RNA sequence: GCACCGAAGCUGCGGCAGCGACGCUUAUGCGUUGUUGGGUAGGGGAGCGUUCUGUAAGCCUGCGAAGGUGUGCUGUGAGGCA
RNA sequence: CGGCGAGCGAACGGGGAGCAGCCCAGAGCCUGAAUCAGUGUGUGUGUUAGUGGAAGCGUCUGGAAAGGCGCGCGAUACAGGGUGACAGCCCCGUACACAAAAAUGCACAUGCUGUGAGCUCGAUGAGUAGGGCGGGACACGUGGUAUCCUGUCUGAAUAUGGGGGGACCAUCCUCCAAGGCUAAAUACUCCUGACUGACCGAUAGUGAACCAGUACCGUGAGGGAAAGGCGAAAAGAACCCCGGCGAGGGGAGUGAAAAAGAACCUGAAACCGUGUACGUACAAGCAGUGGGAGCACGCUUAGGCGUGUGACUGCGUACCUUUUGUAUAAUGGGUCAGCGACUUAUAUUCUGUAGCAAGGUUAACCGAAUAGGGGAGCCGAAGGGAAACCGAGUCUUAACUGGGCGUU
């Protein structure tokens, strides 16, 4: 198809930090 | 000299679910799943032609034992009879006899029962 | 391409009759005034290298 | 009959494949055994080295000196000689009999036995064993 | 050694080293494997990442993507591109020493003969360039199946067999191994035999 | 104190393979017979199948090749044959 | 040569390919005489279209013969492609023999232009050689460092002269710097022609077998795909029926085949359904395995037999990896299919095997081209010593009763 565009970010984003 | 390849490749994966006929969901459609089932499945037959040996001599001498006591005696005593009998050899299975013909049973327990009189 | 002698190596063995290596012994350079005669007398001599060099020195010299 | 040949057997060791297999005896790791730097593409150490410690080629003294005088001497065989082609076993001749070399200036005649065609030797030198076989052969050797 | 002259029964006389020696196999089969090899021509593609068609930009992060790692696109691993240990043009022709060479020629003709496939004649040529006379002559001689080494070789004898297939015609020199074992029959002229007999001394 | 249950240990019956010896008999293989055969890293030995060259202007094949899908047989297996 | 580390790495001499030698630094006479290029013509020879080019029929199977079987025929032609399946004789070729009106590459031969030849007598490359300082090149890292180049400052001799012979000096030997030209053996392939492959066959092979550097992404540089096959022949489905003058479908018809119908050769696997047999709604877990009734089905003549299912029942915590150790609640995998990892070259050593043997073998290169030639060379037959040197010994020491390495 035409259909073919894949930007896939980065993770998504958002918290963690899971005690240091 | 470049080798195709995948037709001695399904050769082998079909190979493989033939054996795996029978099984449930993916251990029949699945070859990744169904490599492993086929295998296990060899493993516990290994075994189990052990087992099979040690489950029916369990089953005979579970039944030798009634019909021992049906006699009045326990397998103890039963088996070191026979064994005292005048030596005298006969298998646990082939005591088939206690189900199949009773009065040789019977018969069996009396010349026992005489050995250890 | 031809293997490179260990250059080095070249310049401390020389393969000997039966193909053995010998070399000069060690500790005999410098500061000697304090080492024994009798020492330093056993140290001129040239010696074999061990069995458990051999390895080593012949990987060494490729083309001894 | 060009289906009938065959080598002459354990001519053609088959050779290591590896990598295919457990039953190969060489799968998975490949004979490498597990982990470090002797594995992995590329890997080993230099020749000579073993571990960060002092080598043996490093720990024992340099010796050398090389005589290069020594480079353009041969040594002659008594087995030689009767190849020489001519009776006379010259300086070089030898050289054409193929059993010297040319850039050679010196030669000994060292008794590597076995002389019998009388022959006489000239500008060279020769053991005393040598000298001894030759004359006893009907040899001369003049200077 | 002897041999049947065929047509004249002459006798040729032959060297016993040359024609009456034993079958070294081992031997023959190193080089009729060698000739095959060196047949070959090198010749050779593919692609090593090296020379794949692409830039070298990584195609996407080291960490943060749910990706595998990923370096380049010319991996081989990943599809269009690739081939681990692209081939080169390369160069099989082997040895076979001087002395192996010969040692086999000979185990094979003193083979030829143990089985009669030889046949030697005092001379053997067509008398003009035309492939169906020399057709006949092999019919008459009963033969389809031959290699027929010539003294000198001449003009005619060769453009007849050019196009009979199972047939060739070689000069004294044209010798190789896999040919004497080829045919199923070998000629060869008497003439030819003795530049033979010396070839391999 | 005498039974008996109980293991892939011991024994029994059949079978394979390596090394022995002894007898039949030696470009060996039989018959015994004693013995050995858990196994990762790893060393040694022997093999199956795939692509391509010769052998091959041969051989198989429209009276049905390759591939696909079943079935029977066969080998210790990779497999093979139909 | 070298933090004498890692590494770098000659030359002398030898075997081969190809071989070739000339001008200026100048004036006199004789003068355009050799020669070179540029150019016109001629000729020959290649090139850019072309021409001729042998010989097969019968029958069987089949939709179709090139196939099988029979009998002929050509072959200096059995290279190859095509044709309804595999064709020497159907077609196109092939061998072979021929052809150029024109334009051109290449050789010669000359015409025109430009150019100098020849003899006599001369001349013989100075801000250079060398040196100092700083670097750089030489295999050579300043090292005892010759030699070469020069940024910087200097600066000769001139044939009775000068350079080099690896610090340096003598002797000897050998060459003539500070001006140039010069063909071949050598390198390369955007491209033209022909031929070849134990090279790939559509995730392979070029990124691209396809209207691909395209569609697409990026402000831009730039990145960069997917995607081949109906049939022998379109004979590519007239006409009829349901339907919205639809989509899609069923007939009809074409064809060997339509289950080859264009979403078209083969048509696997994951995955999703319809149909039938058997099990399943009191039962607890790697889902199988050993046992095992019943049912359905075939058997056999019964005979606790084959196939399918599998109540009930003994045992039973997947795979990989990694680990002292993993059901592990430690890694990796949603599934299938295709692809995806010990290669290649050159050295060296060991084993096997083969040849020959105190000898073995050639490298390049020649080539009647896997032959034959070529033994330059390499390994071995002698070792010991840093070395001179000695030699079945030698080294150690004044010397070994000795000792080290060697002699089998
Ligand atoms: N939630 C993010 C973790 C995260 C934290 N900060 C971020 C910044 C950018 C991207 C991701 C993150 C994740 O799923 O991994
Ligand atoms: N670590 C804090 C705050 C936080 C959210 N996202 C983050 C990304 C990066 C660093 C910190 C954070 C939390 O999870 O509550
Ligand atoms: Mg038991
Ligand atoms: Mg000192
Ligand atoms: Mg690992
Ligand atoms: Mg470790
Ligand atoms: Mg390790
Ligand atoms: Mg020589
Ligand atoms: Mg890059
Ligand atoms: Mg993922
Ligand atoms: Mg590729
Ligand atoms: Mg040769
Ligand atoms: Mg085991
Ligand atoms: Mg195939
Ligand atoms: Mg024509
Ligand atoms: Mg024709
Ligand atoms: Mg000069
Ligand atoms: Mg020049
Ligand atoms: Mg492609
Ligand atoms: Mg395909
Ligand atoms: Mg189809
Ligand atoms: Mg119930
Ligand atoms: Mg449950
Ligand atoms: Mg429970
Ligand atoms: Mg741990
Ligand atoms: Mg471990
Ligand atoms: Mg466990
Ligand atoms: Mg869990
Ligand atoms: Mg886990």
């Amino acid at each position: 198809h035409i259909c073919v565009t894949s930007k896939w970010f980065n993770i998504d984003n958002k918290i963690v930090d899971h005690r240091p | 000299a470049r080798v195709k390849r995948g037709v001695i490749a399904r050769a082998r994966h079909k190979k493989i679910l033939k054996q795996a006929k029978g099984y449930y969901g993916a251990r029949s459609r699945v070859y990744r799943v169904a490599f492993q089932a086929v295998i296990k499945a060899g493993q516990y037959a290994y075994r189990d032609r052990r087992q099979r040996k040690r489950q029916f001599r369990q089953l005979w001498i579970a039944r030798i034992n009634a019909a021992a006591r049906q006699n009045g005696i326990s397998y103890s005593k039963f088996i070191n009879g026979l064994k005292k009998a005048s030596v005298e050899i006969d298998r646990k299975i082939l005591a088939d006899i206690a189900v199949f013909d009773k009065v040789a049973f019977t018969a069996l327990v009396e010349k026992a029962k005489a050995a250890l009189a | 391409p031809k293997i490179k002698t260990v250059r080095g190596a070249a310049k401390r063995f020389k393969k000997t009759g039966k193909g053995g290596f010998k070399h000069k012994h060690a500790n005999l350079r410098h500061i000697l005034t304090k080492k024994a005669t009798k020492r330093k007398r056993h140290l001129r001599p040239k010696a074999m290298v061990s069995k458990g060099d051999l390895g080593l020195v012949i990987a060494c010299l490729p083309y001894a | 009959r060009l289906n009938t040949l065959s080598p002459a057997e354990g001519s053609k060791k088959a050779g290591k494949r590896l990598g295919r297999g457990i039953g190969s005896g060489l799968g998975k790791t490949g004979g490498r055994g597990h982990k470090g730097q002797k594995s992995r593409s590329g890997g080993g150490v230099r020749r000579g080295f073993e571990g960060g410690q002092m080598p043996l080629y490093r720990r024992l003294p340099k010796f050398g000196f090389t005589s290069r005088k020594a480079a353009i001497t041969a040594e002659i065989r008594l087995s030689d000689l009767a190849k020489v082609e001519g009776g006379v076993v010259d300086l070089n001749t030898l050289k054409a009999a193929n059993i010297i070399g040319i850039q050679i200036e010196f030669a000994k005649v060292i008794l590597a036995g076995e002389v019998t065609t009388p022959v006489t030797v000239r500008g060279l030198r020769v053991t005393k064993g040598a000298r001894a076989a030759i004359e006893a052969a009907g040899g001369k050797i003049e200077e | 050694m002897e041999l049947v002259l065929k047509d004249a029964q002459s006798a040729l006389t032959v060297s016993e080293t040359t024609f009456g020696r034993d079958f070294n196999e081992a031997l023959v089969h190193q080089v009729v494997v060698a000739y095959a090899a060196g047949a070959r021509q090198g010749t050779r593609a593919q692609k090593t990442r090296a020379e794949v068609t692409g830039s070298g930009k990584k195609p996407w992060r080291q960490k943060g993507t749910g990706r595998a790692r990923s370096g380049s696109i010319k991996s081989p691993i990943w599809r269009s591109g690739g081939v681990t240990f692209a081939a080169r043009p390369q160069d099989h022709s082997q040895k076979v020493n001087k002395k192996m060479y010969r040692g086999a020629l000979k185990s094979i003709l003193s083979e030829l003969v143990r089985q009669d496939r030889l046949i030697v004649v005092e001379k053997f040529s067509v008398e003009a360039p035309k492939t169906k006379l020399l057709a006949q002559k092999l019919k008459d001689m009963a033969l389809e199946d031959v290699l027929i080494i010539t003294g000198e070789l001449d003009e005619n004898l060769f453009l007849a067999a050019r196009n009979l297939h199972k047939v060739d015609v070689r000069d004294a020199t044209g010798i190789d191994p896999v040919s004497l074992i080829a045919f199923d029959k070998v000629v060869m002229t008497a003439d030819a035999v003795k530049q033979v007999e010396e070839m391999l001394a």
